């Protein structure tokens, strides 16, 4: 979906005039208008948040008890709700702050070739 | 200000050194050429006034779009205001130039006309596009290398006295890019 | 940092002009001055730890209350520190020898210099006796040339026109 | 002290407080032969007002000697000593001699004048006398015109109004004062944003652009910034410090928009915990967490108070916050 | 942000009143115009790509000095930033209109918009030019009679053309 | 950020004009000292961490109100930012070297700087008295005739030193 | 009246200090320039009749429309203030000669010039035509020495510097 | 102000001559002898700050009125400001020495000191004995005639140089007279 029907013209456009951050942009490409009928429409709660678990904070879920649990943020509070209590948390502060793109992180050993 | 005789003593001042006869070797070079840095000031000086009109001028035949309506050079203010900028540029590698040290113009000059420029909305590549031209033009008069007009001079090599004048453009045009 | 040059570029400049002809004239004094200043600078450069040894004593041997008890020099630092305002002077002129005109001397020398010496309560009439006893002594056919000497000279009664 | 409330005045608490209390006003024409406490008064007034707070050793001050003289005799305060001062090579050697030509020329409305400048049309009215005639009629051009003898009197020492109506100037050159005039303890080598070698106000003062008025002493005074004007007409770098439009979406999504500037940022006390954390302390590119103090945002409205939590309990200190 | 409605119960709660009567007739009438108040936004919306370009196509026409080169529109993505931005105003104006109040124009479109402007080194009167060829070429549109009943919306016309006034002088 | 050759390339574009010949030729001659550039920022590199540590120690050998107690070196990780500090500068100017102009060393390392260290109360004069001791610290050491063809590089020689300088002053 | 001695005295007299070695260094360059600064200036003084002579009809063969009807050379005596007013220029670049600075040029001359030129309506490039036709005829092992057409060339560009 | 060229260029101006040969030979002895004008100018210059000290106790040494309780010497303050006056007029001759022309204490020093003097109550004897005392030891510098001070110069003679300095000192008297 980098697609042109997809792409936000003014999210850009107020980044690259220093108003919203980097964790702003991720916040507003989350709760995008393409992104809330090509993947949440599409899921039930748990897979969606799987999905935002490794898409934001860059990591794989821990259990199947880490899905159930952040499930409810979703339904309970929204989408608006559920990404602020997830850009808020101390593992995306520690690692990307307010001004990195989040990425995969330490995906490949570094001795090997293939990885995760 | 800063010429070529005090930069060696604020060099070996934070040495609390003495200035011994091993470094004075460059200052009796820079007075054994005295000379040929005033023959190379006052080929400068005498034409500097065709210097600054005839880089305006190719800054503005090269460029066609600053006399457009709107342009950075469009009325006779504007177009006035940027004849007196470049003879201010020109003021000042000249002062450079007899001093031997380029720390005149680091302070007096070029000292913040990077936010200047861009506070007052001038285009910052026809600036150093009128500088290349001015040190094109200056280059050529250090050598009796212009087109119409020949000075009489004693003979011998004036390369470092260009070489010293070019990098003494560069940072103008370094300084507002 | 006062010299030929730093003057007649501040003058040019306040005026709003171009270097003229009287500019570039004045230069030359410069040139030809070059080759029996330079002389003495590193003359001095070359022999000031026996120069200042003698005007640091000299200091003394005129003024032999300094070293009392409650004075400027009672015991061994104030007097190591004696030796050091000496040396830190004959450094400013050996600047002004190379510079050209007395700007450093005025500078990181003269600037000041009273305010210190009055409430650190040190004489500067000790500081003038060491200086004049450096000017007496410059013997001009031997230490110098004959006109390295006049410049060297004409420097060091600066320091003792403007200490006192 | 600080604030906006207690003593029921504000203008003293920014500073302005020395300045509120003299007037220095050189009452008989000439010095009365025989004493001079009144005069020298009057001298150590003028060097503090026209100098800015320097020390003009006595070395330097020797020099003067002539223009105190005249002073002292049957000429004038504002036409013969505050003018013969701005002539001399101490003055020439501060504030024109390190500095551009638009830096010698609001360090003159300072001295001189008592206020800032607004507008091109105030920079262009001086400097096209001095690239006529010289900085000998670039001097008097500040006082040979309509604002000298209207506002001052001719043996009063110029006092500072460039924060008053009465001076009738605009707004934004009532902030632009506090950039310049920092309390009674500062000078000109002396504040930070001009440490007598650069323009002061350069980019605001052209564009009349107003600078939020941090109180000196206040905690987190210290706030300074660069400048890198953002788009690519003029070819320059987005990222350095926030915005201060708000402008689209985040405008009135989660409510009204505010401009926090926070100022000390350390390494250490970032963590949720009182120490710092040990180890190997760096990452890869080993540059920093922050790599620049003095950051700026913009925030919504119900982003303020988690924002609130992750300054200070990172270390930082909140400079100014305004609305926008 | 705030529409008609919410401006005047705004008022009437920051000094604790009732609505009078005649209040509830200002209101009454506002309803009485809902379909054509809704024909005019419809009308806009239907030819909204036909404005943009038609009006940034006249603009260069006469002002060829932006699109030269060295020109604040001469490349193809600030040409297309300056496309975008002419679809801004037109998408904030279009939200005032059926707003009945200017409060989404002026908090999420214009505020701060003539600085954004002076520091980008765009100049805002040309961006005024614009605004004002958008307004035209939106008003003679809605006057237009096809596919609409015969009758008067004139004084509509004019609240119309007022936000495109508003905000061509916020951006000079 | 941009190299020498993308800098002219934008000089170029920004009045629209064509690469006359003569800008052929500047550009010619700097790919002619190709590999006399390389050999510079190569000897930099190799020598990267005995020109920072013997210029942090000559700096505290003559100026000891730094590490002695209270100083803005006094810890073991305020010295430690110190070194790191001055590793940084020595990186970008060896970016710098390669790029042929200063614009990744202006543009992410020196654009604040000065402020951070008024920020921080730590002496910028001290990092300015740092930095002119690495300089003259590799400039030594890029006119050592060492594995290198015997030849003139004296004014790349002046380049590197430029960029130290410039360095310098951006930091007091 | 800028020159040599001008520029250093008002400069230790704003400064409110004596003369020191840079002061008297300068001097020396005047000195030293005497000895090839004075014969261009009788040189110039024992043949101006033939110089003023071939400048100002040398004005009017480039500008020949000068003597038409309602311009500034219609009639003989406007030719004959012509001529004075070329003399009146070489005068003070005799001046400027002998005293070593520019100061006679822009004292008397140069100060002025634009807005009598223009209220008067006359040709500023008619004047400026005349001191190049001087400047660039001037032949320099026969009219002079070396260095004497060094220094009376560089006077004669400032003019046009000046006046253009 | 006015230097010993520029005087016979205003002498020349109002004849509207051209400046010739026979009244240049005056301007050649001046270059002739411009080693000798600045050797006698820094030996003014050497030790002016004894040269006013010792001028004005001796003034004060010769009438001990000048001392008593309202004499226009006695206090401190009546003190440093007559050491002040000395020195700004040693100064003004060590000007008009060096430009060979008396023109820069003719209006910058002496232009108004007349009425200032009496203005003040500035008693006019002693103000013209210091200046006496100033000019018996400058020309004792001039030549190698002072007692226990002897500066090296390269031999010759001075007296013209002594003679134009002591008629530099005349006219301060006489203006204050
Ligand atoms: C008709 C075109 C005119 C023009 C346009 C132009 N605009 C820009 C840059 C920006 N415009 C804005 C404005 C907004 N951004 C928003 O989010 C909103 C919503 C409320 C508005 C009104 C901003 C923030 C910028 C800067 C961001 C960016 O770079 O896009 C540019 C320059 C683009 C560039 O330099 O890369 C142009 C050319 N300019 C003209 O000349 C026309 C008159
Ligand atoms: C020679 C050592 C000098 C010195 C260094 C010193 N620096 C700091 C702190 C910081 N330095 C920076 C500078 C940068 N950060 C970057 O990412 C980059 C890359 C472009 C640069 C140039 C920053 C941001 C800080 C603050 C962050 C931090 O705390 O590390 C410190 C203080 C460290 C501390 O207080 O904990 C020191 C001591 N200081 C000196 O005295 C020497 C002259
Ligand atoms: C389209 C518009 C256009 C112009 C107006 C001219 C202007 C012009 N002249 C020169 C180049 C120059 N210009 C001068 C200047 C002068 N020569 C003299 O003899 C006089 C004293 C003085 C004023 C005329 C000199 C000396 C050179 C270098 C040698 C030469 O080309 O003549 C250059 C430099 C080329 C470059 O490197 O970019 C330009 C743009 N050329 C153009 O393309
Ligand atoms: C001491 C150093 C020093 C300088 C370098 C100048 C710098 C300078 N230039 C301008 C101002 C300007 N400078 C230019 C010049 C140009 N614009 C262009 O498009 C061309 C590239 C270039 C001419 C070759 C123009 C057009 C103005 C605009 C004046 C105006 O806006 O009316 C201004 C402010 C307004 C004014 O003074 O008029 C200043 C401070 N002044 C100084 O004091
Ligand atoms: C006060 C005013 C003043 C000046 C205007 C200059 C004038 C001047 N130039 C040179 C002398 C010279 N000038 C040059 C310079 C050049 N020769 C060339 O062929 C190149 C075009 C150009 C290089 C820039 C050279 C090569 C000499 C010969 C002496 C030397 O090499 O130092 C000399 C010494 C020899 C002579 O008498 O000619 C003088 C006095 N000097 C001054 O004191
Ligand atoms: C760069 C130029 C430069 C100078 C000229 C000197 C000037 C100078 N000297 C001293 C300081 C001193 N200078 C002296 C010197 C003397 N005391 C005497 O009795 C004799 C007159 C003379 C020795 C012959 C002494 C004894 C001190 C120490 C005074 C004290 O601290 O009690 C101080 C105070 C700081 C210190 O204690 O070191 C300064 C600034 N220092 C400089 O940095
Ligand atoms: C699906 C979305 C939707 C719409 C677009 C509107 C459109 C709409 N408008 C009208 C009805 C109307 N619409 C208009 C408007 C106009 N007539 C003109 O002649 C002018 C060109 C233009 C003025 C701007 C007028 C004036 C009436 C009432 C007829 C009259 O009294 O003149 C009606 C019939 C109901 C009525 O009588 O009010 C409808 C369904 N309603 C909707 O639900
Ligand atoms: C693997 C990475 C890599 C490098 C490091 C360079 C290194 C390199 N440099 C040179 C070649 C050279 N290198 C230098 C540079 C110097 N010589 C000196 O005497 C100075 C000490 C120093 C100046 C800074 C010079 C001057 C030449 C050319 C020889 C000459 O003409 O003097 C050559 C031979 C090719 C040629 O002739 O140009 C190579 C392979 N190239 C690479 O691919
Ligand atoms: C001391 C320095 C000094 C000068 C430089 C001149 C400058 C000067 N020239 C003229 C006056 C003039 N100058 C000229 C000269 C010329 N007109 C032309 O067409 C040619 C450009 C040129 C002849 C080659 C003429 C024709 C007049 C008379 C103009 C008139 O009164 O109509 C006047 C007005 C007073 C008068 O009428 O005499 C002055 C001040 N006079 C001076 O006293
Ligand atoms: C004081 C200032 C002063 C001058 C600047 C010159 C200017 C000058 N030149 C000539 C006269 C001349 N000038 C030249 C020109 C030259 N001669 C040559 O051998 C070279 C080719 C060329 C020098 C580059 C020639 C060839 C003549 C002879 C007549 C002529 O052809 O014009 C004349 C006419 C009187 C005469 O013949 O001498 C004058 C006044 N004379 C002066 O008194
Ligand atoms: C009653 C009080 C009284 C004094 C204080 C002395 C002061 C004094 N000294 C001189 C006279 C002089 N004074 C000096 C000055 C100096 N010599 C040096 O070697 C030093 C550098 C410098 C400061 C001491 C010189 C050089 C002379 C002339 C020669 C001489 O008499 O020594 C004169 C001039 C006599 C005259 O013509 O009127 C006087 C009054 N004499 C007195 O009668
Ligand atoms: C540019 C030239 C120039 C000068 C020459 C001086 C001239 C001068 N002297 C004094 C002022 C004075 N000058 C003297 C000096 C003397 N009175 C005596 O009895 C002795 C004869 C003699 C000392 C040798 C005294 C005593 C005062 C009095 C100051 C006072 O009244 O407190 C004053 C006015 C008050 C003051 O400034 O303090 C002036 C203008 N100033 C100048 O600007
Ligand atoms: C820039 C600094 C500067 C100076 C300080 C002087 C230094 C100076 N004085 C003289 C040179 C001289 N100075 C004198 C002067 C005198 N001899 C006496 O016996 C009298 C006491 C005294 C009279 C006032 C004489 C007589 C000469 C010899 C040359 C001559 O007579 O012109 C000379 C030329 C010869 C030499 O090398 O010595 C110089 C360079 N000149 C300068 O350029």
């Amino acid at each position: 979906q980098i697609l042109k029907s997809t792409k936000q013209p003014f999210l850009e456009s107020q980044l690259r005039f220093n108003q919203i951050s980097i964790k702003d942009f991720i916040k507003g490409l989350v709760l995008s208008a393409p992104f809330r009928d090509l993947n949440y429409n599409v899921n039930n709660n748990y897979r969606f948040v799987e999905i935002c678990v490794q898409r934001v904070l860059g990591r794989d879920i821990y259990n199947e008890r880490e899905k159930i649990a952040w499930s409810i943020i979703i339904a309970t509070q929204g989408l608006e709700g559920f990404i602020d209590t997830l850009l808020n948390t101390q593992e995306y502060l520690s690692n990307f702050g307010d001004s990195i793109v989040p990425f995969q992180r330490r995906r490949i050993i570094p001795q090997r070739s293939k990885g995760e | 200000m800063l010429d070529a005789f005090s930069r060696v003593v604020v060099n070996s001042d934070a040495k609390a050194a003495y200035v011994g006869g091993s470094d004075l070797q460059a200052l009796k070079s820079f007075i054994a050429d005295g000379n040929k840095r005033l023959d190379a000031v006052n080929s400068i000086v005498s034409n500097a006034s065709c210097m600054v009109s005839d880089a305006v001028s190719g800054m503005i035949c090269e460029n066609p779009g600053l006399i457009s309506p709107g342009g950075n050079c469009y009325t006779n203010r504007r177009m006035a205001a940027c004849l007196r900028d470049g003879e201010i540029i020109l003021r000042y590698v000249s002062y450079a130039l007899l001093a031997g040290d380029a720390s005149v113009l680091e302070d007096r000059c070029l000292n913040g006309l990077k936010e200047t420029y861009i506070a007052l909305g001038v285009p910052t590549n026809s600036s150093i596009r009128a500088v290349s031209i001015m040190k094109a033009q200056a280059v050529a008069f250090i050598t009796n290398t212009a087109t119409e007009r020949k000075m009489s001079f004693a003979a011998g090599d004036c390369t470092s006295l260009a070489s010293e004048v070019a990098s003494y453009f560069d940072r103008v045009g370094a300084a507002i890019s | 940092m006062k010299s030929v040059i730093t003057t007649v570029v501040s003058a040019a400049d306040a005026a709003g002009r171009f270097p003229s002809n009287s500019d570039l004239e004045s230069i030359q004094g410069n040139i030809q001055r070059s080759a029996a200043r330079l002389e003495a600078a590193e003359k001095l450069a070359g022999n000031h730890e026996a120069v200042v040894k003698e005007a640091g004593d000299a200091c003394f041997a005129k003024y032999a209350y300094l070293k009392n008890p409650g004075e400027a020099g009672e015991n061994q630092e104030k007097i190591n520190k004696c030796y050091r305002d000496v040396d830190h002077y004959m450094r400013l002129v050996n600047y002004c020898l190379v510079v050209g005109g007395t700007g450093p001397l005025d500078e990181w020398g003269i600037a000041g210099a009273r305010e210190v010496y009055r409430t650190l309560n040190l004489p500067t009439s000790a500081y003038v006796a060491s200086i004049a006893y450096t000017r007496d002594r410059l013997c001009v056919p031997r230490d110098m040339s004959a006109q390295a000497g006049v410049e060297f000279s004409a420097y060091l009664d600066y320091l003792i026109n403007a200490l006192s | 002290r600080l604030g906006t409330v207690s003593g029921n005045s504000s203008l003293d608490k920014l500073g302005l407080d020395k300045f509120l209390s003299e007037s220095n006003r050189a009452y008989t024409p000439r010095a009365q032969p025989g004493f001079s406490s009144e005069y020298e008064q009057i001298i150590s007034a003028t060097y503090k007002q026209l100098f800015g707070n320097a020390y003009i050793m006595d070395s330097e001050r020797a020099e003067m000697a002539k223009q105190e003289s005249m002073f002292r005799d049957g000429q004038l305060t504002l036409k013969d000593f505050c003018r013969a001062l701005a002539k001399t090579e101490q003055y020439k050697k501060r504030f024109f001699d390190s500095r551009p030509l638009y830096g010698a020329i609001e360090l003159n409305f300072k001295n001189i004048l008592g206020r800032t400048p607004d507008g091109l049309e105030h920079y262009r009215a001086k400097s096209a006398v001095y690239d006529t005639k010289g900085y000998e009629a670039f001097v008097d051009a500040f006082f040979d015109d309509g604002e000298y003898d209207e506002v001052y009197d001719d043996y009063t020492v110029p006092f500072y109004r460039g924060y008053k109506t009465e001076a009738n100037l605009s707004m934004a050159a009532f902030t632009h004062f506090f950039r310049m005039v920092r309390g009674s303890s500062t000078s000109d080598k002396a504040n930070p944003n001009s440490m007598q070698k650069d323009i002061p106000l350069n980019y605001y003062g052209i564009t009349k652009t107003p600078l939020a008025v941090i109180a000196p002493g206040a905690a987190g005074t210290a706030y300074t910034e660069s400048f890198s004007g953002t788009g690519s007409w003029q070819s320059g770098r987005a990222g350095l410090n926030a915005a201060r439009v708000a402008l689209g979406v985040p405008a009135t999504a989660n409510g009204k928009s505010f401009r926090v500037e926070v100022t000390g940022y350390t390494q250490p006390g970032f963590g949720i915990t009182a120490g710092t954390a040990v180890g190997k302390l760096y990452k890869a590119n080993k540059l920093s967490r922050y790599p620049r103090s003095n950051k700026s945002y913009v925030v919504g409205f119900d982003e303020l108070t988690p924002l609130y939590q992750r300054i200070t309990k990172n270390g930082g200190t909140i400079a100014s916050i305004t609305p926008l | 942000m705030l529409d008609a409605f919410a401006k005047v119960v705004a008022q009437a709660d920051a000094r604790g009143e009732f609505l009078s009567n005649t209040q509830i007739d200002a209101l009454s009438k506002m309803v009485k115009e809902g379909n054509q108040r809704l024909d005019i936004v419809n009308k806009v919306t239907s030819n909204a790509s036909a404005i943009v370009t038609n009006s940034a196509r006249a603009l260069f026409a006469e002002q060829p000095q932006l699109i030269q080169p060295g020109g604040n529109a001469y490349t193809s993505r600030r040409m297309a930033a300056c496309l975008r931005d002419m679809e801004i105003v037109l998408r904030y104006v279009s939200y005032a209109m059926i707003a009945g109040d200017s409060s989404v124009l002026d908090d999420r479109c214009l505020n701060g918009l003539r600085e954004t402007y002076q520091a980008l080194g765009t100049p805002g009167s040309s961006v005024a030019v614009a605004i004002q060829k958008m307004k035209d070429a939106s008003v003679a549109l809605a006057n237009d009679t096809t596919g609409t009943p015969i009758g008067d919306c004139s004084s509509l016309v004019a609240e119309l053309a007022g936000y495109f006034d508003r905000a061509a002088v916020s951006v000079v």
